[PDB]
């Protein structure tokens, strides 16, 4: 306390800091990092927000206004009236409904001011999430023109009809279980 | 006792 | 009718009223006044009767083998200071005589003993020993019990004692000792505290005690443990809420604990836990440890399980859920109650600690300052002499105990003038 | 009519003794207590120990209906006296001490899981398969 | 959206999937009780939880003599001019510098948020 | 019919009760005789939306007792007996509650 | 006034209010240097 | 002593009028040995009985159906811990035991009763370690002392008037530092009470004196506002060492 | 340090440790330096 404010950015100093540098700690108090910008990214400020939200460590749980989890019997049904439309859409050249679709929908839904701050995408939000948890979570997202930024995440069509797995026919985790821990692992651990 | 910047 | 503007001799008249009144040291004073009257009856009386009988492998047949002794002690006397000379004539000792000859001012405690002897011919036969002396209180000067109390300053200087000192402290060996009033937690108080490191995200305690009559304190508790660590099972349960019950080796599920008290339907345990149930938040804090508990679904089971982690192992089943519910009984949330149906009490409470933990999770109320002085109690002279009479009028009934067992193991008899130790108290 | 304006006033009697001694049986409501059903009944004291200051069993209907258990207040009403009055011919109140205060809470006829199976579960305490499967193989 | 419990032991039911008629399902594990869902919804996470707090703000909170009042505001319903205003007085409560208002006056007890 | 069985026949006639909290003063004034069978008069007075209740205390007995309603909607209670002959009865279920109040 | 301010000079003299707060900064100074001598004391035996 | 932790030696701002925030020692225990204000009294105890018997007479329902609901039973009465049931009206229940505390039938001086409106619980303490202080009571803007008070504690011998009747009249109450944290206090009764620009209009106590803060060493600094803070604290030490 | 558009000859970091494990053992002689001085000279104190 008494540092002067030079930055927003708090430092240790004095003996706590003089104990760490002489112990060595593994751990510091404040570990921080001074990054200098290479090109006209460091005149210009545009680039250098680019280059720090390329540096700053983002999860879903950051974007994320708010998670649901509804029972939804059939695609078309669209529990959820707002979905309604834009299923249709994906749904009028369905893709990987082929194998099955999850019973179970889990309707992620992003705040826009989040979203538009660290400059995200929601294609750029699907394509990590899909590729990374693979062809087993299946992914609908919205057009950045509607009011709502939604994503719509199912199981594995192939796990969902079991023609896949084969084996015995015995749940795992049964299937919303599975979906919220798939959420906790989202929120905490997508590294946008 | 004086200020946030100076002594307490 | 007002006084304004001539404020400043009306505070000042005011708090001379105080002070006259009452003095600096008034909190010694009355502290050790209390404790002396209240606490040692009141201790006296706390303490078990002695129960006592002739082991019955020790002799042959059934016609005297239970020679049953008990042993009460009714009522306590104090006496003023006094000093028994070599002599032996008791004399009344002034403090600045106990000074000089580097004596303990103290005073006499008597109390009454009755012994009633069962011979097992129903033929019970009580006598009083009246007046028999146990040990020496200290007697803090210029207390009720002083020689110095209730005398005129001209009375003190012909005593050769101060009129001004303000008393409040003890002679013991010719020295004065002041008893230094010691900080405590408050007791039979939940707080809810958050510890950084822990594996618990909060922790809300109750340090209970029932009114000091024994058990210094019977803390407990409930805590909410982190989501920090990562498990598919952990991740999808979230955040899940145990108990750290006293006399209990590890930690127990607060689900279970309540249905050790009875209450083994889920509606039930969430009616004493969440008092709206209409609100969603709590019931969704609550749902994981629920999930956690849902194997035991009876009040039997449940104590199992808390016997089963208790710190001494029960061989027999039965000797392990007796121990637990005696252990809840007595040892868990004490103060609350500590025998009988005492158990929806307890329960209650119990849902109130976790209630609050809940609330303080959820952030609609703020955790608890240690440093806050609300939070904070004082030990004087008062509760301090009482916790070393506590301790040294049992150790003293233990000695009775053992040379009575001795004597009546003989069947000759047993007195008890000679089984007191006044050296235990003194 | 008489209804809105009727004034009742009966006598009240106090007998010094009666053989049967009264007390209250009370049930949460959460419990839809219906006694409809209630073709037979056995209130006894419990066994749990394997007298009179020892908590009550109640078995409805036998073993195929629901049991409760009550539990005698522990709070006693030192300051406090309770009374009930029951409607008479001689149309005189007769007001009876409340001699025990019982809450009877109940147990559901369910498959009940034994102590060592359920000891070997709680050692698999991260059931990942479903806990209803769980209990339908018990 | 939220808990409900079994009609005849009182347990927390817990939702299943029907597999056959795809409806789904709140079951009691410790029995054979089983109820439609009316809902749909299950689970539901605000990860912003954004909550009017006004559902949080007790009325009797306008008998403390040790909170701030004046009579700027007047209330909607009964016109008081009296009005006890405070600040979240909530934990984690994100950045809220906001004035609520609760109406003094007897069993008024009206809050509004400016 | 067995030792065990439970007279359920005062829940088959639906015998309404009344149960009332009144103070130890009173009790113990009833208590003081307790065999001359009288104690006080209870009278109610109902108006066209509003009905009161009130004990009078016997003029004997003290050398006015408003009752105030309490809702008996959230929890259900019966009285039942236990007879000296060890057969259980039940008298009938609480309809009502009330307290007494000193003046 | 309310977090700690004094705008009365010592001249001029502290307010209740005032006083109470300025014990707690001096307070927290003199709980520093009393602190302070330890942890100095064992760095500088490290280092020696 | 050897903890460096600088929590639990700062000087808490509940420790105003109770603990003097000058006299402390200096080392290793600077702020935990601390000295009790001048007019700071502590609790002796009391049997919890009478309490509990009134507020069982009032009403306080206890083994309740669930009633809290929402608390809409406004209040659990607690005691020293020991929830002992619940009160629908809370505020009727704080007044009149307020007055029975003045007319000292079931609560003593000591006896120390808290509402908290939000959360709405009562607590009611009486647990023999509370340090208290005495404060004047202010009814509306008006202080309850009066010229008929000091005018019979001017007189105070062969007038039989002393501090304990000022206290039964209800002129002045002793509070905790719980029931501190809801109370309105006024410094001076002319500065505060009187109206201006209204800062508060519901003092409920008014201060004896500021200068009773201080605690027996810090009492003989004269003009101690005027001094920095840590040399009233040596001050404090110096005059434990004075020759006289 | 290998993102694009940030300087690789002047970023550094407060740790010692990792200025070990990436840049070495006299890359940390200078940073450990570095904040040594940054410590005492805080103050405005020199040392030599
Ligand atoms: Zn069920
Ligand atoms: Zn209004």
């Amino acid at each position: 306390f008494h540092y002067a404010g030079v930055s927003a950015k708090n430092v240790t100093l004095g003996v706590p800091r003089l104990k760490e540098l002489i112990n060595i700690s593994k751990k510091p108090k404040t570990p921080s990092l001074t990054v200098f910008l290479l090109g006209q990214s460091a005149r210009d400020a545009e680039r250098a927000k680019d280059i720090l939200c390329r540096l700053e460590h983002t999860t879903l749980r950051k974007v994320t206004a708010n998670t649901a989890i509804y029972y939804d019997p059939n695609p078309q049904s669209t529990v959820v009236a707002e979905d309604q439309e834009w299923v249709n859409v994906y749904y009028e050249m369905p893709d990987f409904d082929v194998a099955r679709i999850s019973p179970w929908l889990l309707r992620v839904e992003l705040d826009r001011k989040h979203m538009t701050d660290r400059k995200l995408t929601m294609e750029q939000i699907a394509e990590k999430i899909n590729a990374g948890f693979g062809d087993d979570l299946n992914c609908i997202f919205n057009d950045d023109n509607a009011e709502k930024l939604v994503l719509r995440i199912r199981i594995m069509n192939s796990d969902e009809n079991k023609m896949q797995e084969e084996e015995e026919v015995v749940d795992k985790m049964d299937d919303d279980v599975f979906l919220r821990c798939i959420e906790s692992n989202m929120l905490t651990d997508m590294t946008l | 006792i004086w200020g946030i910047g100076c002594n307490p | 009718e007002i006084t304004p503007d001539l404020w400043q001799e009306a505070c000042w008249i005011v708090i001379s009223s105080y002070f006259d009144e009452k003095g600096l040291v008034r909190q010694q004073l009355d502290s050790f006044d209390e404790f002396i009257q209240m606490s040692v009856q009141r201790i006296v009386e706390d303490a078990p009767p002695i129960d006592l009988q002739a082991e019955a492998q020790h002799a042959s047949g059934e016609v005297e083998e239970p020679p049953r002794y008990l042993l009460k002690f009714e009522q306590i006397y104090l006496s003023k200071p006094t000093h028994w000379e070599r002599d032996g004539a008791p004399s009344p000792m002034m403090p600045n005589e106990a000074r000089l000859r580097n004596l303990t001012y103290s005073a006499p405690l008597y109390v009454d003993i009755t012994k009633t002897v069962i011979k097992e011919g129903e033929e019970q036969l009580q006598t009083q020993h009246q007046k028999t002396f146990i040990g020496k209180i200290p007697i803090m000067l210029r207390s009720t019990y002083c020689l110095l109390n209730g005398l005129t300053d001209r009375d003190l200087c012909e005593l050769n004692e101060c009129p001004l000192d303000p008393g409040g402290y003890f002679i013991i060996n010719g020295s004065e000792k002041v008893l230094i009033a010691q900080e405590k937690m408050a007791t039979n108080t939940v707080y809810v505290f958050a510890k950084k490191d822990s594996k618990y995200a909060y922790t809300g305690e109750c340090r209970s005690c029932l009114e000091n009559s024994s058990r210094p304190t019977s803390t407990i508790w409930v805590s909410m443990l982190a989501r920090g660590g990562q498990g598919a099972k952990k991740s999808a349960i979230g955040q899940r809420i145990v108990a750290t019950l006293p006399y209990i080796k590890q930690e127990v599920p607060i689900i279970i604990v309540f249905r050790a008290l009875g209450f083994v339907s889920d509606r039930d345990i969430l009616e004493h836990i969440i008092y709206d149930f209409e609100d969603p938040e709590m019931m969704e804090m609550v749902k994981p440890s629920l999930d956690e508990a849902f194997v035991i679904q009876e009040q039997n089971v449940a104590l199992n399980f808390i016997g089963s982690r208790g710190a001494k192992p029960g061989v027999t089943k039965e000797k392990r859920i007796k121990y637990a519910k005696e252990v809840l009984q007595k040892e868990m949330l004490p103060h609350v109650g500590v025998s009988d149906f005492c158990e929806t009490k307890k329960a209650y409470f119990l849902g109130y600690m976790v209630h609050r933990l809940l609330l303080a999770a959820l952030g609609r109320r703020e955790l608890d300052d240690r440093d806050h002085y609300g939070n904070k109690r004082l030990d004087l002279a008062g509760p301090l002499l009482a916790f070393l009479f506590r301790g040294m009028f049992k150790n003293l009934l233990k000695e009775v105990r053992i040379y009575a067992q001795k004597f009546i193991d003989r069947g000759k008899d047993f007195n008890l003038e000679l089984a007191i130790k006044t050296r235990i108290i003194s | 009519g008489p209804s809105s304006q009727n004034v009742t006033e009966y006598v009240v009697r106090v007998p010094k003794n009666t053989t049967k001694k009264y007390n209250i049986m009370a049930f949460n409501a959460a419990d839809k207590v219906n006694f409809a059903t209630w073709n037979q009944a056995r209130l006894e004291r419990d066994l749990s120990n394997k007298p009179e200051d020892q908590p009550w069993l109640l078995r409805v209907n036998g073993k195929s209906g629901r049991k409760f258990k009550g539990i005698k207040k522990g709070g006693v009403t030192e300051n406090t006296s309770y009374y009930i009055f029951t409607q008479c011919p001689d149309g005189a109140f007769e007001a009876f001490p409340v001699h025990n205060w019982y809450n009877f809470t109940p147990l559901a006829r369910h498959r009940t899981l034994t102590a060592e199976e359920a000891e070997e579960e709680w050692e698999r305490r991260n059931k990942v398969l479903n806990h209803f499967s769980i209990m339908q193989q018990r | 959206v939220g808990i409900r419990f079994c009609q005849e032991c009182n347990n927390m039911l817990y939702p299943k999937e029907d597999k056959e008629n795809r409806i789904l399902l709140y079951a009691c594990r410790n029995c054979d009780y089983q109820q439609e869902a009316d809902n749909s919804c299950i689970y539901v996470n605000k990860i912003t939880h954004e909550v009017d707090e006004l559902t949080q703000i007790i009325a009797d909170v306008s008998q403390d003599p040790t909170l701030p009042r004046t009579e700027d505001h007047p209330c909607q319903k009964c016109g008081h001019k009296e009005a006890v205003f405070f600040q979240s007085h909530s934990a984690r409560a994100e950045d809220a510098m906001r004035l609520y208002y609760v109406c003094t006056a007897p069993h008024c007890g009206h809050r509004w948020t400016e | 019919a067995e030792r065990g069985e439970l007279d359920l026949t005062g829940a088959k006639q639906n015998t309404g009760v009344w149960l009332v909290k009144v103070p130890k003063y009173l009790s113990q004034q009833w208590a003081k005789a307790s065999g001359r069978g009288e104690v006080g008069k209870l009278r109610i007075a109902k108006t066209q939306g509003r009905t009161e209740v009130s004990f009078t205390l016997n003029e004997d007995l003290a050398n006015e007792h408003p009752f105030v309603l309490q809702s008996v909607g959230g929890q259900t209670l019966t009285v039942f007996t236990e007879s000296s002959s060890d057969k259980l009865s039940l008298e009938g279920i609480v309809v009502q509650r009330a307290e007494c109040r000193p003046a | 006034e309310s977090r700690g301010f004094v705008e009365n000079s010592y001249l001029a003299g502290l307010t209740p209010t005032e006083f109470f707060f300025h014990a707690m900064g001096g307070r927290e100074g003199l709980i520093d240097t009393a602190v302070k001598t330890a942890e100095t004391g064992y760095i500088q035996r490290r280092l020696i | 002593r050897d903890g460096k932790l600088a929590k639990p030696r700062q000087l808490h701002n509940t420790l105003w009028g109770m603990v003097c925030p000058a006299e402390t020692p200096e080392g290793h225990a600077v702020g935990l040995v601390k000295n009790l204000a001048l007019m700071a009294y502590i609790s002796v105890g009391s049997q919890p009985s009478p309490i509990l018997e009134f507020l069982e007479e009032w009403s306080m329902e206890n083994l309740e159906e669930i009633s809290p609901a929402a608390i809409a039973d406004a209040t659990k009465i607690f005691v020293n811990g020991c929830w002992v049931g619940i009160h629908k009206d809370p505020e009727q229940l704080m007044n009149t035991l307020r007055k029975l505390r003045r007319q000292m039938d079931i609560i003593v001086s000591e006896v120390s009763m808290i509402r908290d409106i939000r959360e709405r619980e009562i607590r009611i303490y009486t647990d023999a370690g509370r340090i208290c202080r005495p404060l004047l009571i202010v009814e509306k803007q008006k202080l309850l002392l009066k010229k008929r008070h000091i005018d019979q504690l001017k007189e105070r011998e062969y007038n039989n008037y002393s501090w304990q009747d000022l206290v039964a009249s209800g002129v002045v109450e002793y509070i905790d530092t719980l029931e501190e944290e809801t109370v309105m206090l006024a410094m001076t009764p002319d500065d505060l009470q009187e109206k201006e620009v209204a800062y508060c209009s519901t003092y409920t106590h008014c201060e004896i004196h500021p200068s009773m803060i201080l605690g027996v060493c810090a009492s003989i600094i004269p003009f101690p506002d005027h001094n920095q803070s840590p040399r009233n604290t040596y001050q404090s030490a110096m005059g434990k060492q004075a020759m006289g | 340090l290998s993102e694009k558009d940030v300087d690789p000859v002047r970023t550094t970091s407060n740790d010692i440790v990792e200025i070990f494990t990436v840049l070495g053992i006299e890359a940390v002689r200078k940073a450990l330096e570095r904040e040594l001085y940054h410590v005492i000279s805080f103050d405005g104190s020199y040392v030599n």
